[PDB]
DNA sequence: CTATCCCCTTAAGGGGATAGGGA
DNA sequence: TCCCTATCCCCTTAAGGGGATAG
């Protein structure tokens, strides 16, 4: 049976799984003519016929989680006909990342446009703890994560095609929820565009609650809307197996050229490079193609989405085997001898080397490093002075320590 | 209309206009004065595509372009 | 706005926008990532000009383009 | 004093003659922002500063008559301070070709916007015969020609900045007026876009009256508008001293490429080539750069303007020294050995040779030749059967004869 | 119906020299 | 007597069209 692809209650097209096992997509003519007309993914440009390229499989594939053991967890829960992308999506198709709503072609279904179950402190403690050992959702990423809907003062579970307002993350790293709650607070303080996250506490479990930037209430506050989006694997129609540059995934050059096509090209380009320094400073090595997203805007326009999925690889040094000299950026910078990528081997000269080839305004590269040079210290404070009374002072300590260590490399020049 | 910001979302839009009009790469190429190969290159690899080329094909689509602010 | 039908009437219109915005060939050339010479060539010899170039310059002018029917 | 340049009662900018004899132009800021905004001439693209290039001089120059005698004829009449372009235009500035209205800076002196003197049959006979041995007009061209305004049923003379509706031509060639009046009826009969011309008879004199296509009554019928235009020498910003290709003027390739920028590019490109055949058929050799114009349209757009100034070089053979083998097109076609131009040596293979390099649709060159092949005969009949009872049957005879001679070269293939 | 493919001959943007342009 | 910008030099690279045909 085909899957009809919906986007905020508008028929975009249909996913077809042929005998031969060949995935195919055809845009609904009505959508090709709509006000809201835009490709599902930039790897799948509005046209008339059946789209047959690997971009169709890879795109939809990139809606599901990567660990395909987690895929078995889904084939088990909602009895899937396979671990195939099509068969899985026919079960949890409802709330997927981005803004796509896959409902069987049979599957019309008027599923509650706006319905939710106000959870208790104990039901929450059940749901949170659950993912370790109507809820038709789909979260794509590197670690185990679900999603919820915050309304009024309560954490509720969506019902039907009802959208979620928060991406909730469970502790995998011993305190992944604390590590990322920091880096986020930090990233905001340094002006980087990130989503507001909070920490929810349910009895014993401790979980992270990130506000979704691909979700927005209509003017009337009567409907929650899904904002179409897609990551850098989908944009280039690549399989999630290559999210990392070291595996074939897109790097700076690739992303920067692409961004030239943004609505806010010059601003994004800047923001992007800037983030590449931020990642360096807080030792984040999770900077892969699937961690950068563009919003898709009517007509085929796109603009960089805020940054997300930020963690620091610092609270994992020393006592274990890991060392600062073993931390390498996902995306390499231009070096004297090829391309360097080892954080503790990286220096401002490498960012300016990069900016040199990419033809990124040298002066703006100078301004970024500058701005960091004289901001970091003040930032760490304001953030540290925000950490709730129960925050693991080793996470703070570890990150805050190394940030300065690296920050020195900057202030001695800028 | 819809704001274009790159050679690719450009070629995409125009290729759309060709299909939604029933034209082939061949008939448009004849009218103007370029080879069918060029139209095809433009549609799949518009990055390194000349401006005269692009307007040629613009004309063959009974189309035109205009600048505006990106807001 | 006004319908453009060639590389030349295009460069003219964009050059205008630049002047009536007090920008120099140099400053725009920096923001994007291109040579000042290229902005010059485009302005005086837009026929043989690449499409990425043109969009690069399009962006630096805080502009965008759109297709339309020639009527 | 600077000349304020007006266009249908709109302030475009100002011509300034510097002390060094320097011609310059600056667009009026209010014009750069207008709805109707367009460059005076494509050689003079809208911008902010003072324009100082040769295009400024050449453009305005190409508004006055070719012959420098006609020019003295004007420095006499309206007592000019020189034969200089600026100085002459400061006299006959009002009704110039195209649409421009040059009125001294010291001269709001607003012109009766709509005023005319209904002429008598004798007044006409006087103005017509005059151009051989308030009337501030300017006609650019190869031969001696004035211009009048036809309203109701009377030929009137404009008064002020009142536009004209007919370009009237005087007999120079012994019957130029009759030659062209034939050529026009013919060109229309064959689908070519030319203006409706009539013959006016005033006592003894015999003149040709061509309807201007650069003139148009507003909706209300209360204002006569001038349509901005310019010829191929102005468009390329060349001096009228090079209107002929053999002198350095633009030819087919040049015109064609340019036309590619037209609003009606593909149609224009066709008509133009088509007209290259017509001129060949009626042995017209006056096909020079100043005989092709484009209308200037809001924004800077342009389309080909009807064809004009058509005369046949046939009634001038035999009894004089001139011979068919001495007739050469103004603009050359691609040949085996370089480029051929001699009418009596030209064949269809040449037009197709040309289309070949220019990359003009070979199939459309085939359709043009073919259409002519099977229309000429019918055309000549319908035109002949229109010639007034008092039409010099030698003109008819001479043209109609050689046309078939050449036409034979076509039918024999198409 | 597109898309490479062998071959081309007028040469993109650009490396950053570089010299009148105009106010 | 000075910023601005139309050019101008040398190497990597090479529009695309030109025309035979390959999924």
């Amino acid at each position: 049976p085909k899957l009809v692809t919906w986007m905020n209650n508008q028929r975009v097209g249909e996913l077809t799984k042929l005998a031969n096992g060949a995935h195919t997509f055809k845009y609904a003519p009505e959508w090709l003519a709509s006000r809201y007309a835009r490709p599902l993914s930039l790897s799948l440009p509005l046209q008339r016929g059946n789209i047959t390229s690997d971009a169709v499989f890879n795109f939809f594939d990139n809606l599901l989680p990567d660990s395909p053991i987690v895929r078995d967890r889904i084939v088990k829960r909602y009895h899937a006909k396979s671990r195939q992308p099509f068969d899985l999506l026919s079960e949890i198709g409802r709330d997927s990342v981005g803004a796509v709503t896959l409902i069987p072609e049979d599957e019309t279904v008027t599923h509650p446009i706006m319905a939710w179950e106000k959870l208790t402190e104990a039901r929450l403690e059940e749901v949170l703890t659950a993912y370790k050992a109507d809820f038709r959702i789909s979260v794509a990423g590197a670690q185990e994560k679900t999603a919820l809907l915050r309304i009024g003062n309560d954490w509720c579970i969506p019902k039907g095609i009802t959208p979620t307002t928060h991406i909730i993350k469970l502790p995998i790293l011993s305190q992944s929820v604390d590590n990322e709650y920091y880096c986020l607070l930090l990233a905001k303080e340094l002006g980087l565009n990130v989503p507001d996250a909070e920490i929810i506490k349910a009895g014993n479990v401790r979980a992270l609650a990130v506000e979704r930037f691909d979700r927005r209430w209509n003017a009337e506050r009567t409907v929650l809307l899904r904002l179409p989006q897609e990551d850098m694997c989908q944009t280039f129609g690549l399989p999630s197996s290559v999210k990392y540059e070291s595996d074939g995934g897109p790097g700076i050059a690739r992303i920067m050229a692409f961004l030239m096509g943004s609505s806010e090209a010059l601003k994004d380009r800047y923001d992007f490079m800037k983030f590449q320094v931020f990642q360096w400073l807080i030792g984040a090595t999770q900077g892969h193609a699937k961690n950068f997203s563009v919003f898709i805007q009517a007509g085929g326009s796109y603009r960089l989405t805020p940054f997300y999925d930020i963690i620091s690889a610092f609270p994992v040094l020393g006592g274990t085997g890991i060392h600062i000299s073993d931390l390498k950026l996902a995306m390499g910078l231009n070096a004297s001898k090829g391309k360097k990528t080892a954080i503790d081997k990286i220096y401002p000269r490498h960012f300016l080397a990069t900016a040199k080839v990419l033809r990124f305004p040298e002066v703006q590269m100078h301004e970024i490093l500058s701005d960091f040079a004289r901001m970091i210290p003040a930032a760490l404070d304001n953030v540290k002075t925000s950490l709730p009374t129960d925050f693991p002072e080793n996470v703070v300590t570890a990150v805050e320590s190394n940030v300065l260590r690296l920050h020195g490399r900057l202030s001695r020049e800028y | 209309f819809q704001k274009i910001y790159s050679p690719t979302q450009l070629a995409n839009a125009m290729k759309l206009v060709r299909q939604q009009n029933g034209w082939t790469q061949s008939e448009l190429a004849k009218k103007i004065g370029i080879k069918q190969a060029t139209i095809s290159n433009f549609e799949n690899n518009p990055d390194n595509t000349t401006l005269t080329t692009f307007f040629k094909i613009l004309q063959s689509l009974e189309l035109s372009m205009t600048l505006c602010d990106t807001k």
